[PDB]
This record gives C-alpha cells, structure tokens and sequence, in this order.
RNA sequence: GCUGCAAGCCUCGACGAGUAGGAGGGCCGCCGCGGUGGCGCCGAAGCCCAGGGCGCGGGCCCGGGUGGAGCCGCCG
RNA sequence: CCGAGGUCCGCGGCGACGCCGGCCUCCCACCCGACCCGUCUUGAAACACGGACCAAGGAGUCCAACGCGCGCGCGAGUCAGAGGGUGGCUCGCGAGCCCCUGCGGCGCAAUGAAGGUGAGGGUGGGAUCCCCCCGCCCCGGCGG
RNA sequence: AGUUCAACAGGGCGUGAAACCGUUAAGAGGUAAACGGGUGGGGACCGCACCGUCCGCCCGGUGGAUUCAGCCCGGCGGGGCGGGGUCGGCCCGUCCGGUGGCUCCCUUCGCUCCCGCGGGGGGUUGACGCCCGGGCGAAGG
C-alpha cells in the first residue's frame, strides 16, 4: 500500500450551475466555450460565478455601482456584475452608465435608460467583448446578508459582537445575567 | 436538547391541543354561502341599497 | 444477419452474487443484500466465505450490455419502435414484448426482415 | 416529499442512522428546555447570555399605539414626492419650494442619516432631530411642526 | 433559437423512447433516429427528412422551406426521387452539398437513403 | 423580444381572410420550463380532498400487556373471554387489526400557495411555448397539418350552437387529426383507480381560447378532448397539462386583441391588471451559433486543437536500440566503439 | 468516415480496507395522480420452470406451462 | 525498420443434428478454503441472549415554530390575508382569474431599566481590468 | 357417460404461492448436512454450413435484358448574411421631427359655497394614441 491520506481528495467547487434554468444554462455553453479558446482571465472569472448561488451572488446597487465607476481610470469601461442590479432610492444623479448583468429591477433599468445609458446581457457581452477587454467585473456585499451578524465565536464570550437568536428583540429577553 | 447556536423555543403544545384543531376547509363553501345571502337579501330589499 | 464486429466478450464472473445463509432458509431469498452484521463473516471478507459484488466486476464499457450474438437488445412493442432501429442495424437487435399477441408479433417479425434487423425471439408463438 | 428524504436511503442500516452504542431513545436530556441551569449550563451561558433573571422595570398596561413612532431619514426624504416634482424645483431655486408632508406619507419622527440635495425644501413632521434641521437648514429650507 | 428549444425537447418529449440504456427520438424529420441537437428534426429551421414513398417504389426527400417557419402546412416540399440506387444518391448528394443546405447531414442522409431502398 | 410578425386571421371556412393581428408580447415571454413545472405542482395540489384514518382505529379495545412471567411477546392483548380474539395484539402497528403508524391526520398541509407573479409567469411562458412549432408537436398534439402555429380564428366561431358547426371548423383547420389522437387513447385506467371514478382515462386536445360566450363553450362540449378557457380566466393546469409546456391552443380574434392588454409588451404595462408587465430576457441573444460563429468572437479564440494524444507505450531504452538512440544519439557511437573493440585487430 | 443525448464524447496520470456516522448516484423495486407513448380473449395481472440472456449489484428482459381481463414504458 | 502497444496478401481435421457447442443454473465426485446468523460488548462459533418452519402485516411519520444550505419570483421593498368581486357560474372548477383608500406581518435605525435621544474615509493584500515601451506576426494575436 | 370455451370451475366450487407430504424420474450416501474457489463426469432442455469466412464498395472480362444515360428544349419547385442585386413595402424596439387634441406632475394663476375647506374653466411634459419617401439594431416576417 500507499502511505496518502484520501480526506481532501475531493475539491468542492461548483462544476455545473445548480439551477435548472434555460437561459442561464445557455449562457454557461457560451462561457464555457470562451474559458476554453478565448485565453482571456475575464472569461474564466464569470463562469465561476455563473455558477454560484444566490448568496454567492449579491445585489449591486445603483450607488455602489456609481461609485467604483467613478474612480480614476474608468472613463468609457462597462459594469460587469453577475447578478441584480437593485436600485439605490437614495441617490440623486446617474452619470451615464454603461452595465451588463443578469437582473435589473424596474426603478434601476429605467434610472439608467433615462440618463442615456445603456443595458446589456452576458450574451451581448461575450458578442462585443468577447476577451473582456474595456469591462470593470464588480461584486455586492457577500458579508451583507443578517445571516452574517450570527457568525462568530460565540454570543455569550468576551469581545464576540456577535448578533445572538432571540425570539422579539426587547427588554426581557437575553439581557439580565451576562449582558451587565 | 440543545445542540448548538439557536433559538429557545417556546411552542406551547403542552396541552390535549388535538382535540381543538379547526380545519379551514369550508372556507371556500362559506364564501357561496355569504354570497348566496347577500344575493337573496338583495332581492329581499330590492329597491333599497344592500349595503345596509 | 452479423453485428458489425464481434469482439471477445470477457467477463470477469459469470456466477450469480448468492445472498449470505440463503442456502439453509427459504425465507431468504438468493437476491443479494449487503451484510451489515458486526460479527459477520461474509462483510469481513474472511478467506473462504461468499464474495461481495464491488465495482471491480464491472465489464468492459465496449461489452456492457452485448448479447453473446455482438448485438445489444431493444424491446419493441409495434411496428412503429421498430423502424427506430432501422440505422444501427448492426449495433442494436430488436425484441418484441412479452404482452403482444400473435396476430401482430407476425407483423414486428415481417417488418424487421425488410430492414435487415435482427430479432432475438423471431418466432415466439 | 418522500422520494428525496433520507429514511429512503436508510432500509436496511440496523440503527437507523442514530448509533448502536449510544441508540435513540425518548428524551436523554430531558424535555424541552430543560436543565439550563444545572446540565445545559454551558449551553445557555455560551449562546443565550442574559437568559436567566430580571431587568428593568414592569410597564402593566402597555399600549402599542401609544409609543408608535415612525422614523424617516434624511437620504430617503425625497421619496415621498415625485420624482419629477424633485427636478421641476432643482432648476429654479428662487424661493419656490415643495413642502414634503412626513406626517400624511406615514412617519413621524425626521432623522438626520444620509445626505440631502441642495434644493429649499419644506417639511412638516411632528418630531425632528437635531441635525436633521442643521441639514435642513444648511442646504435651505424650513422645519415646521405638526400635532 | 434552436439552441433555446433544445433545452425543452432533450429530456421532455412526446417522441422520446429510454428503454435498454439507450435513447431514440421519432420525430418524422429525424435520420438516424438519435436524440441530439444536430438530428432533432421539428427544431431547426433546415431539416432533412427522406422518407419511403406511398408505394414500395421511390423515395421522398422531405425538404424545410425558409418561408414556412410558423406555418406547419406550408413548411415542407416532398421531393419523389424514384430511379436507381446511384442516381438516387447522386441526386440527393447534390441536393445537399450544393445547396449548401444541412452540409452536415450530408452522410448520414445517404445512409439512409440506401437504408430504405433494400 | 421585438422578433413580432404579423399574425393571420384565419377564416372559419378556409384559408386567411386578409384580417393580420399582431403577435403580442406574450408569445415573446422567456420560456421557463423550471417556472411552469414548479407552479403546476403546487397548483394542482390545490384541489385535492383530505383523506385520513379514523382516529379511533385501533383503540376501539380494551387491552393490557400480561408482561413478564409467561412465554408471550409482552405486548397489548385483548381482555379474556370466550372468542378468537382473546389473547391477541390489539394497539401496536405490527399486530393485527390494530392502530397504524403515524395515522394519517386530516390537517396536514393539503394546499400550497404561490406567489402571484410566479403565476403570471408560468402563465405567459406556458403561452410562448404555445407560439413555437417545436414545443407543441413534441407536447403530443399532431399538428403537422395546420394552417399556422398560432391559430387565429374569426370571432364568428363565437356563435357557434351546434356541435356540427363545431366539428367542421376543425376539419376545416386540419385540427381534426389532434382529435381523432383522442379517440385512440380512449382507455381503460390501471390499477385501483378504476374503483374510485376514475375509471375511463384519455388524452388532451386542442384548447380553446375565446373571448364572448355566446354559445361556443356548449358548441365544443361534446367533442373529447376540447378545453375551452376564457381569455381574462386562463387556468395554468389546462394550458400546461402535466407542467409540460406546449399545448396546442385556438384562439379566437377576440381573444387575439384582449391577449396583449392582459400582459401588457415591454413598452407599456397592462390595463386589467394593475401593476404588471411581461418578465425581462436575461439572454436577449438566445443562438449560440450566431454568437460563436460570429465575426467578432472568431477573433478571440485560439484554433481548434484535434489532434488527440495516446498513450507514448515505454519500451525499454536498454533493450531496444532505435529507442535508446531517440534519447542519447551518442549510444551509436558509443555501441559502434564498443561493438568494434572485440574485433582482434592489431595496433602498432 | 465517425460524435456533438455538451447533463454528451474523447485523452492523460494517480488512486481503491472499513463498523458508528455523513453524502452522492440508481435506465433498482411497490402503490396512486397529472401529462405522454402503447399493449390485450390471436390471451391481461398473478403463479410455476433442469429454457435463452443482461447488469459489479438492487433487479430486469425473453421463451414454455398455467391462468382468464385488464396492464405497462417515459417526463413530472 | 530493435522506430507513435499486431498482424499474417499462413494453415489443418471435422460441419447433421448427429461424433459439435452451453459451465451460469440441475445432480454427483475430488483438491484447497470453510464454526451461526442477529445483538449488546474491550472481546461471540461461544457453556451470552432471541430464532422449529412458511406466508402476510410490521417501525423515523404528520402538525406548529426555528436555524443553515439550495431553487425561484420581485427587490428597499416584499407577501394580498381575513374578506370581496365571478365565465351566472362550477362537469373537470370547493380549482383558477381579478382587487382590496396593503389593515397588517417581516425588513428600511439603533441604543437605554427608563424619561428620552438618534447615525460622515485612510493604509496594506487583492480576482479582474486600464495604460506605456521594446521584438515577432499568418495582422488576431503572441513574448519580454 | 354427460353439461360447459373450460369440471386444470363439481358445491368453503376464480387464480391456487411457500412451508409440509405422497408418488414417479435421475443421482448419491462410514467421519451431521449445507457453503466459497477450481475443474471433471452425467443429465434435462436448447443453439448451430450445407460451402453462414463465395457479405459489401470499386474494378476487369464473359453472357441474357434494359416506359436506357450524359447533352438540349419546355414547365414546375427550391436554395442563396462570403449573392446583398439591384427596387420596395410591413411588424417591433429605440432616438429625433413635437408635426395637433386628450390624461397632465399634487403646473402656476381667476372662480357658489358650507364655516378657511372639498368642487367646475384657460396658460405650461421625460407620456399615450397619430404622421415623417426621418434615422438606427446582423431586431424581425
Ligand atoms: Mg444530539
Ligand atoms: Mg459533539
Ligand atoms: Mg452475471
Ligand atoms: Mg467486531
Ligand atoms: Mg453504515
Ligand atoms: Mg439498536
Ligand atoms: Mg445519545
Ligand atoms: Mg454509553
Ligand atoms: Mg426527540
Ligand atoms: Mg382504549
Ligand atoms: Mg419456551
Ligand atoms: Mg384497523
Ligand atoms: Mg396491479
Ligand atoms: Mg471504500
Ligand atoms: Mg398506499
Ligand atoms: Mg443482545
Ligand atoms: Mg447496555
Ligand atoms: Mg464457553
Ligand atoms: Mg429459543
Ligand atoms: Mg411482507
Ligand atoms: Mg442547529
Ligand atoms: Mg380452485
């Protein structure tokens, strides 16, 4: 025999988009076919998260979209994200976006027209850009979610700041013996 | 019980709670019943609204 | 009627895989079932005792499902699920169902000949 | 449903996926939440800190209608008038301004969290804080009450 | 969009046999009978089907026409080619390699064309 | 999306009658295979009936374990008497005639609840995929002869009061072969279904959308087969039987119009439903053969390798000369000097 | 030439014990429902067999006998 | 041809249900191996327990609530629930469709026992992308 | 003997499993019987030229037949972003030309109509229905 240990001989990566959905599907034969001839390190970023879950994948609001594209150096790129793009209700002004992504809610799909800008789709990306070239990839807030604020060491140890479950959140209820 | 992180449950099935369980599966057969009323009261007070 | 090619149709066990104590009961029927006994024999694989079916006995991918004949079996039910084996005719034999009867059985054997496929029960009434 | 549970894929395993040693009994820990004091100690005290004991003091007839007071920011002030309404007094900020009602849209209470746009602009809420008025006043405008 | 109605007839059909760890398809446009996107017969919007005739004698070239797209009735041309067994592979190579029309369906339509004339 | 054409009116008698509808947005909805099937299953577990055992099964006796001193199995055993039922397991699930396990309650979750946009969802990819030649002849329905996909029929079909006037029509429209399909499934069910009013089983045919009521539900009653569905009321379970999509409907003019009014295109939301528009495309380009076949992406992808590369067999350079002299070209010279120095020659 | 059921096919290398337990796959099996494709007094279900075979296996198909009215494949 | 794993452009006796073939199943013989399963147990072939045999029945369920992962719809919103409107129906349809001045639930603000009060970017690492220069080029890219 | 398609439906009578038993056929039996691996003997049922290594593509001669072929004329039908090929409408999306009236954004102003507040006309669009032989999209028929 060999002297091996087969506990990590599986890697857990998602392979195969775990929905069954048609059209995202279809956008996965398309990327698989740039992952594999187009040789560029853009094409093999977005099949990876055109797998990922829901959770994997976060909204992007209009503000947090506006802001990574105003830094310096992103004069006439487009937004990539895989996923939806929700809308920022308290924000103001739309400078000319140019985005591609899976969803776009009503209010967000109507702020960005209005201003002259222009939406697309991950078939129409890998149509124009098929190497990625002139494309910003961005990302929500995975660490966003209220699932978040219960992980940590424990609610009831020193320096934890961690969210503890509790039925109501009120006077009564986990905040007599420990909490002072 | 416990196992790990959670919440402290309080579901009060303590008591005999099988004997006093309502199935709502004449809701939609009351819904004929309130209508067929308001329809023979109508006719009931035919020139007055059926509002009341 | 020759199948394409007739490959050497290895198999690595042609016995059955005999359920654990099915020879001294009858209530035991020689269907395998895994033993998952503490102290049992057969799921220790002592020497001597019944073998275990892993995957190790699995044929040949080129071979699975091959007839001793090179074919590979279709169970056709009409005249209809026949002519689906009209291409590959020389890969897939067809069989006509246990619950048709004689009147149409004699059309399934009628028109397989015309399209030169192989039936494993051609005259079976 | 039935075909994807677990119990499918259990005939035949002896204990049932619950162990030979220790097997599945009734209760080994008693029912419910029992013991949070004597054996499920490091339990209660690790996940649910300030679970045992009073504090503070005992409100006997608590009304929900009295202490409703819904509160609004100052990011999401402009919701509550139109969009266009929001540019037809950008333009001409000569003194015309949109008086935003905070209490006939659902709130009360008016904070100062986000950032206001540099328009005059009326509201009228029954509570304000006290750098919403300073963001009120700074971009323009007024902080009128009502009862 | 064939590739978008592939993904509702691949596994969904009422045309589709799975019996004996083997998959066939009996669309009337389909010529090896496969279950894939490049037999599939009621899908694309070029098909070949090459059927008997309505006596034992002839073969019928079954043709998709580029108008007859939403129009079942007025979606195909039967073309009747009953001569020997090479003029009738002639005459179908030709009908697909130089009309450019399903070039990929070119052998795999001879085969069946010599399938059905025995 | 804006892929639209103009949609005929076929007459009740023959061919168009030069009356051209536009398609609406609705036969453009994305089709969701996923979306139907999973609002199908929980719509028709919407109409089903409880069942359950009664819960004084099993308990209806009187019994006592006789416990531990005698060579019985220390179970629940009917009181003495004179009977054959004296002494026998009376409550536990393995004993005869006794309680089940985990009776079957009547409150149990019959009724499963959707979200009413997933189903208007359903409802319009289950009306795109009645739009395409494809999902409707492989849903089952023989409409290999009909005059066009979308079946658009005169309102004059509305006043019909006959079934013979009915009939014709569909003879006319070459739907008749999706009727005589139903004649031929006329079957008798499996199993012990047949004991419980479900006894003849057959197929589906062709659904009728229509719009006015003046006679053309009583005129399609008698055919097997025939659906008829008003167009403001379309119940997912009969326009997608079994959550496959693909039903082979016949609307009528009527019905046509009102279609896109319902819905409402992508430009403007609906009217008789308030606050609603046609689900957005993820994927507006849905070839992937115009998209990889392109001029533009041709461009960015390396040649095709197909050149497959087996297994090199290692033969042993020390046994084998051709291959020893691959990897050291000096062996032959090396072998040469070796091979001639047991030559006896003389040296000087 | 051949495939392209891309949930497919092909190439290369290493590896394979296992109770308690966890997970995946099942074109393994039973009853019922919505779709769909059939079969049957020229003989269905069931049952029996020193008959011909398939799958590593769960099991399955065919033939013979018996039986006399219903039964099954696939997608959910 | 000591070369990307085999071919013969070598050959013989038999071929009528018999003198041929099946090796799995049936019966029998021999050689080697081979103690009875289940279960508790550090340890069971045990002088540990249950089991004479066969058939049928026979044990992880349903409800409330919670947590995490995943699928889907919409998205700072979301869910229409009680109920109401009905093809005047309703055989399938106690389904489905429609809208409630969306009441209300959960989120959009936390903190204090309470009165009450109430929220303005920098550094490092970083998928990806942008730009510049020098070579090659099948002018699309490649290499530093 | 007779009835019935059937008495392998003869009265607790459709189908008739297993345990168990009788009988017939075959074989064996001193170290309980069975079982795994390997082969041999026997048996019961099955399968297998008649040149089933003379099947198939092409080829070369021999010998019987060709509502006999290339080519040409006429009609029909179909294909043709790498046919653009010159002329044309039509549908949808979008942006202009706002080309003229209805909702107008809670748009500024005048005004019965009860004790300041709810009603009815005119002047101003990021919005529908029309028109452009006005564009634009490998958006379509
Ligand atoms: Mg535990
Ligand atoms: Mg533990
Ligand atoms: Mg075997
Ligand atoms: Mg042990
Ligand atoms: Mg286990
Ligand atoms: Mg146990
Ligand atoms: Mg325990
Ligand atoms: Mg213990
Ligand atoms: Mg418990
Ligand atoms: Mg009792
Ligand atoms: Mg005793
Ligand atoms: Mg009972
Ligand atoms: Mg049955
Ligand atoms: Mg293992
Ligand atoms: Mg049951
Ligand atoms: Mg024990
Ligand atoms: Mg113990
Ligand atoms: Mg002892
Ligand atoms: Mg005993
Ligand atoms: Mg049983
Ligand atoms: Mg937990
Ligand atoms: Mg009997």
């Amino acid at each position: 025999g060999v002297d091996i240990r087969h506990n990590k001989d599986r890697k857990v990566h998602r392979k195969e988009p775990k929905s069954q959905d048609i059209y995202l599907r279809l956008l996965v034969k398309l990327y698989r076919f740039l992952s594999r001839r187009s040789d560029a390190p853009f094409n093999k970023v977005i099949l990876r998260r055109l797998f990922m879950s829901k959770t994997n994948r976060p909204p992007l609001a209009l503000s947090r979209l506006i802001r990574k594209m105003k830094l310096p150096g992103r004069e006439n790129l487009t937004a990539v994200v895989v996923g939806t793009i929700t809308d920022d209700v308290r924000i103001q002004n739309i400078p000319k976006l140019k985005v591609c992504a899976l969803k776009v809610t009503d209010r967000a799909r109507s702020r960005i027209l209005k201003a002259g800008g222009q939406i697309m789709t991950f078939d129409q990306l890998a149509l124009t850009s098929p190497r990625g070239r002139g494309t910003v990839l961005l990302s929500g807030p995975r660490k966003g979610r209220q699932v978040y604020r219960h992980f940590g060491k424990a609610p009831g140890t020193p320096h934890s700041h961690t969210k503890p479950y509790v039925r109501s959140k009120g006077r009564k209820f986990e905040r007599a013996r420990g909490r002072r | 019980a416990p196992s790990r992180n959670g919440m402290i449950l309080n579901p009060h099935f303590h008591k005999d709670w099988q004997k006093r369980v309502r199935t709502w599966f004449n809701q939609p057969a009351r819904k004929i019943r309130r209508r067929k009323a308001r329809q023979a009261k109508a006719r009931r007070i035919a020139p007055r609204p059926v509002s009341g | 009627l020759r199948p394409l090619t007739k490959p050497k149709i290895v198999k690595k066990r042609t016995k059955k895989f005999i359920r654990h104590q099915s020879d001294r009961y009858v209530k035991i029927r020689a269907n395998w079932r895994k033993p998952r006994g503490i102290d049992n024999r057969v799921r220790r694989r002592f020497k001597g005792q019944m073998l275990m079916p892993n995957i190790g006995y699995g044929s040949n991918r080129k071979t699975k499902h091959m007839l001793p004949s090179g074919f590979k079996k279709f169970l056709v039910h009409n005249v209809k699920e026949l002519e689906v084996l009209m291409m590959s005719n020389k890969s897939h034999c067809a069989e006509i169902a246990h619950n048709v009867s004689s009147k149409n059985r004699k059309l399934i054997v009628e028109r397989a000949a015309q399209l030169a496929i192989k039936v494993t029960n051609p005259n079976a009434r | 449903p039935t075909k994807k549970s677990k119990t499918r894929k259990l005939r035949g395993h002896v204990s049932h996926g619950h162990g030979r040693v220790g097997k599945h009994r009734k209760h080994p820990g008693g029912r419910g939440n029992a013991g949070g004091l004597h054996h499920h100690r490091i339990n209660f005290d690790k996940y649910h800190p300030g679970y045992f004991g009073k504090v503070g003091m005992r409100h006997y007839h608590l009304k929900r209608n009295t202490t409703f007071c819904p509160t609004i920011n100052l990011d999401k002030l402009w919701t509550l008038v139109s969009e266009q309404t929001r540019v037809n007094y950008s333009q001409k900020p000569d003194g015309p301004a949109p008086i935003i009602d905070v209490v006939r849209a659902g709130y009360f209470k008016v904070l100062g969290k986000g950032k206001l746009p540099k328009q005059p602009v009326i509201v009228k809420a029954k509570f304000f804080s006290r750098r919403a008025e300073e963001k009120i006043k700074g971009v323009g405008g007024a902080c009128v009450l009502t009862a | 969009s064939p590739h978008l109605q592939w993904m509702v007839i691949r596994n969904s059909s009422s045309f589709l046999i799975k019996r004996n760890k083997q998959t066939y398809s009996t669309e009337p446009n389909n010529l090896k009978a496969r279950n894939a996107f490049r037999f599939n017969g009621l899908i694309h919007r070029k098909t070949i089907g090459i059927e008997p005739a309505a006596d034992g004698k002839g073969v019928v070239v079954v043709l998709k026409k580029r108008s007859g797209q939403r129009k079942p009735a007025s979606s195909y041309g039967k073309i009747t080619i009953n001569k020997n067994s090479r003029a009738t592979l002639a005459s179908v190579r030709n009908i697909i390699r130089k009309n450019k029309y399903r070039r990929d369906l070119r052998m795999a339509a001879l085969r069946r064309v010599s399938a059905i004339l025995s | 999306a804006c892929a639209r054409p103009l949609i005929s009116v076929y007459s009740e008698k023959g061919e168009t009658s030069g009356k051209n509808v536009v398609m609406p947005a609705v036969f453009r909805a994305p089709i969701r295979p996923d979306i139907v099937n999973f609002v199908h299953t929980n719509m028709r577990k919407n109409k089903r009936q409880p069942y359950a055992v009664s819960e004084l099964a099993g308990h209806q006796t009187s019994a006592e374990s006789w416990g531990t001193g005698r060579a019985v199995a220390r179970i629940p055993r009917v009181r003495g008497g004179g009977t054959h039922r004296s002494g026998q397991g009376a409550f536990g699930n393995m004993c005869r005639g006794g309680r089940m396990f985990a009776p079957t309650k009547t409150w149990r979750r019959w009724h499963r609840r959707v979200n009413v946009n997933q189903k208007r969802y359903a409802m319009c990819s289950a009306l795109a995929a009645s739009a395409l030649p494809s999902l409707v002849m492989a849903k089952g329905h023989r409409i290999e002869e009909i005059p066009e996909v979308p079946l658009v029929v005169d309102d004059k079909v509305e006043g019909y009061k006959k079934t013979k006037e009915a009939v014709l029509l569909l003879k006319k429209l070459k739907a008749w072969n999706d009727i005589k399909k139903v004649y031929a499934s006329q079957r008798m069910r499996a199993g012990k279904g047949k004991m419980r009013n479900r006894r003849r089983i057959q197929r589906k045919g062709p659904c009728i959308i229509y719009n006015e009521d003046n006679g053309v539900t009583r005129a399609f009653r008698n055919i097997p087969g025939i659906t008829l569905q008003s167009v403001s009321r379309l119940d997912l379970l009969k326009l997608a039987p079994g959550g496959h999509i693909g039903r082979f409907c016949i609307w009528t003019e009527g019905a046509f119009r009102k279609l896109d009014d319902l819905y409402g295109t992508w430009r403007k939301a609906s009217t008789l439903k308030v606050d609603y528009n046609l689900p957005m495309h993820k994927m507006s380009i849905t070839d992937l053969n115009r998209i990889i076949k392109s001029e533009e992406v041709q461009k960015a992808i390396r040649p095709a390798n197909r050149k497959i590369n087996r297994r090199v067999f290692k033969k042993n350079p020390l046994k084998n000369l051709r291959v020893m002299m691959k990897l050291n070209p000096y062996a032959k010279t090396a072998r040469r000097r070796a091979i001639m120095a047991h030559n006896p020659d003389v040296k000087a």
